[PDB]
């Protein structure tokens, strides 16, 4: 990759300075900073054109970057606030109005690190009255009692990780909707052939990333420090 | 009424 | 004042009917317009590009916009929607300023062409407990929608599309559960226009 | 009828000095201010009918900075042959007692775009009411320059232009007189 | 500057031709090394040519680029045709009366060689016409003028002086045509 940031996931409480890197191999003037929200697109934060050049875009209130060398551009939340939970994107343009892109940091911003919990992940086999009406058999998984919301989650099948006959919905919902910190839950489906879900050697693991705490957070509570780890729920086939 | 630049190109490296 | 203004935060297409997503555009300035696509858990990709070169613009897989000033439109095209469309679509203009302004952009949902619905109700138990159980509503038609529950101890998710890549085959679903004693397949749609027809079994 | 519009650039390598600006038939519409990201219009009226976004500018300059060091390694790191200027000095209209004019420096024909540029007034270097426009450009790639002092006429004041410049072998001091 | 370093030099010229107005437009881009153009965009030849061999990589990777040669040649609608747009109200229509003044070289008496002299200042655009009136009849035989005079300012300057015997009763007239005045401007001496 020409262009690549780092973190690629963050979770910061309130208050704090964090920075986002952007680095660049192609040895292009122009780098802009973007973040993007549901509805809104994305939203010129900063852009530099030279070494030590800065030019303020649409939202640059909460935010400062440096470009202290051509390969590289920061961009520093000041004090963070829960409205600068987003995504972030850097990018570089060649002199022809070719943009690159790099693939991302998803920041989230919280009021209280102590509300941070991973996820509980359970898998629901199939029932026999689906594979008798139809010969196809639906996983699904619940992944509940999860803040904030960053996760992502996926299905391996015998090892390897599986894209066809899964849907995963788009957002989690809240299980206290009433609740600024409300906890979150995230479903997803995984379809198979009954044949295929009959064979009792065949292992089904929906596994869920979570993006938490970090070694240098401080953590003064008796449950376990919720810290980025991947929880996994799992089910073997059966024959019946 | 806005004036356009034309951009300079990168030469061959 | 360099704008551009998308129609609909959320549109729908039939699998394999002509795409079309709308943007107007604002500039002083003849302009640099473009469309990204973002493909779910990913990044930007340019899909084309207006230069003036040329007032029909193609693209990698069938996309094309065509540039009418008369109308400050350049509403993207592709013949044929597919499942593989479902995205997040932006328009963009650069009024020659070496910066580019997003639209709000526009997520396109593909409706499958479901031909033999076979609507149902299952009770799922959990692999690890005979105590736990979530309720399955799957394989309705696009005529079927899951309203949200009543009963905030009641949780149900949005219908989702999945694509079996192993029988060719794309159906809808949606996931209902609760902690309630009280709660079974039967009532968990009762919130929910279903079809007449629904299978629930014993 | 016959018009045109120039959009001409520089940077020059050791001084790391950059200038941009269009020009219309030979005249300044307008150059970049490239410290305070400004457009500077060369008479204000411009800047009422028309605007340039200053930062563009800043892109072109980052570019032309990259290319003059890709050409500088390619010739091996031939440096630039200097050419001395011609110096005109003249009035802005005719020339009536205690009636104020301007003395225009004219400095031409000229590369590198460095020069040091003095005005004398009966030997004295005076400094009030100066101006400059920027580095004009010329068909054959050489500079012109204007230089500029409002003064009182009168029988008692000489002036003179002081003109320093690589390409020549002492200052060129250029004399006016009424 | 005592300084003896040497110095290394870049130019870029984008030059918008105008013949009849935007009914015709041309487009030279001019990259120009210490002095010497060592490749040029004529948007006549649609691409990029090496005016030197150290140009040649330059032209070569940029013709390379279709969708870059296809925007350069668009430019001549999308850069110069509205960039004169742009300032056409305060450049091509840019109308300022010239000053024209008429005084003698020499105070002395009638029947005596002397040089008239008509100063035009102010003006612009360049375009102009100075004549010498003799009691109502040009004359071309004594006439010696400095040209036109580029101010930096947008303004032009002239002087057109006329040898001349000054006799009882002659007026002398400077006649200045202008695309700035309904009709010729005129200045007298007697």
């Amino acid at each position: 990759a020409d262009v690549t940031q780092t973190p690629r996931n963050r979770i910061t409480k309130t208050g704090k300075r964090i920075m986002l890197e952007c680095s660049q191999t192609k040895g292009h003037d122009r780098m802009y900073w973007y973040r993007q929200d549901p509805g809104l697109g994305l939203r010129l934060i900063y852009y530099s054109f030279d070494v030590k050049d800065i030019n303020k875009g649409e939202i640059s209130d909460g935010y400062s970057v440096s470009r202290q060398a051509q390969a590289k551009f920061s961009l520093s939340l000041e004090s963070a606030i829960p409205n600068q939970t987003a995504l972030y994107f850097c990018a570089t343009s060649d002199e022809s109005y070719g943009y690159t892109f790099g693939s991302g940091t998803r920041l989230t911003v919280v009021e209280d690190l102590n509300k941070v919990s991973p996820p509980e992940v359970a898998v629901f086999e199939p029932s026999e009255a689906e594979i008798s009406h139809t010969q196809k058999a639906t996983l699904v998984c619940l992944a509940t009692g999860f803040y904030p919301d960053h996760v992502e989650l996926s299905w391996w099948v015998n090892g390897k990780e599986v894209h066809s006959g899964v849907c995963t919905d788009p957002q989690p919902l809240k299980e206290q909707p009433a609740l600024n910190d409300s906890r979150y839950s995230l479903s997803s489906r995984l379809r198979v052939s009954a044949t295929f879900w009959q064979n009792p050697r065949n292992h089904f693991r929906c596994q869920v990333q979570f993006y938490g705490l970090s070694e240098n957070d401080e953590w003064t509570q008796d449950r376990a420090k919720p810290v980025t780890q991947i929880v996994s729920a799992e089910a073997w086939g059966r024959a019946d | 009424p806005k004036y356009v630049k034309q951009n300079t190109l990168k030469l061959a490296t | 004042a360099q704008s551009v203004t998308q129609l609909g935060s959320h549109v729908s297409v039939s699998e394999g009917a002509l795409v079309l997503l709308r943007c107007n555009y604002s500039s002083s300035v003849p302009p640099y317009l473009f469309w990204y696509v973002q493909y779910p858990n990913q990044g930007l990709q340019l899909l084309l590009k207006y230069t003036s070169a040329a007032t029909l613009v193609k693209g990698i897989n069938g996309f094309e916009a065509e540039f009418k000033k008369s109308e400050t439109s350049f509403h993207l095209t592709k013949p044929s929607a597919h499942m593989s469309d479902a995205a997040e679509y932006f328009c963009a203009v650069s009024e020659q300023d070496d910066k580019i302004i997003f639209g709000k952009g526009t997520r396109l949902h593909i409706l499958p062409n479901i031909q033999n619905p076979d609507p149902a109700v299952y009770q799922l138990r959990d692999s690890k407990s005979s105590d736990k159980s979530v309720c399955l509503f799957t394989d309705f038609d696009s005529q079927t929608n899951v309203s949200q529950s009543k009963d905030s101890d009641v949780y149900i998710t949005d219908k989702c599309v999945l694509d079996m890549r192993s029988m060719d085959f794309k159906s809808n679903s949606a996931v209902a559960w609760s902690n309630k004693s009280d709660f079974a397949c039967a009532n968990a749609f009762n919130n929910s226009i279903i079809p007449e027809d629904t299978f629930f079994p014993s | 009828e016959e018009h045109v519009i120039i959009q001409a650039e520089f940077y020059l390598n050791p001084d790391q000095s950059g200038e941009f600006m269009f020009d219309f038939d030979g005249d300044e519409i307008f150059h970049v201010d490239m410290a305070k990201k400004e457009t500077v219009w060369r008479l204000e009226e411009f800047g009422r009918f028309a605007s340039f976004e200053a930062q563009g500018a800043l892109a072109n300059i980052a570019v032309d900075k990259a290319n003059l060091e890709i050409m500088t390694k390619r010739s091996n790191y031939t440096p630039i042959t200097n050419v001395p200027p011609e110096v005109t000095v003249l009035t802005n209209s005719p020339v009536e007692l205690r009636e104020p004019n301007v003395l225009i420096c004219f400095i031409d024909k000229f590369t590198p775009p460095v020069v040091n540029v003095t005005w004398l007034r009966n030997g004295k270097p005076v400094t009030t009411g100066v101006s400059e426009t920027v580095f004009l450009p010329r068909e054959d790639h050489l500079f012109r320059k204007f230089h500029y002092l409002p003064f009182l006429p009168s029988t008692e004041d000489v002036y003179d232009c002081r003109v320093e410049h690589w390409g020549l072998d002492e200052p060129l001091l250029k004399h006016w007189e009424f | 500057m005592g300084d003896t370093r040497p110095r290394f030099l870049w130019q870029l010229k984008f030059e918008c031709h105008f013949f009849n107005g935007t009914e015709r437009v041309r487009l030279l881009e001019r990259c120009i090394y210490n002095q010497e153009e060592s490749v040029r965009f004529d948007s006549d030849v649609g691409e990029y040519r090496a005016v030197t061999e150290l140009g040649r990589p330059d032209a070569e990777y940029w013709n390379s680029q279709k969708d870059l040669l296809e925007q350069r040649r668009a430019a001549v609608d999308t850069y110069c045709r509205h960039n004169y747009g742009v300032g056409e109200s305060f450049t091509v229509q840019r109308r300022v009366e010239p000053k024209v003044t008429v005084y003698p070289s020499k105070t002395q008496p009638l029947q005596h060689h002397n040089l008239l002299v008509c100063s035009v200042s102010g003006f612009y655009p360049g375009s102009i016409e100075v004549r010498w009136f003799r009691n109502g009849q040009e004359e071309k035989a004594g006439v010696v003028s400095t040209g036109l005079i580029q101010n930096g300012d947008w303004t032009f300057q002239t002087l057109v002086m006329l040898e001349t015997v000054p006799r009882s009763g002659e007026v002398y007239t400077c006649q200045v045509e202008h695309p700035s005045v309904t009709s010729p401007l005129t200045v007298e001496w007697r």
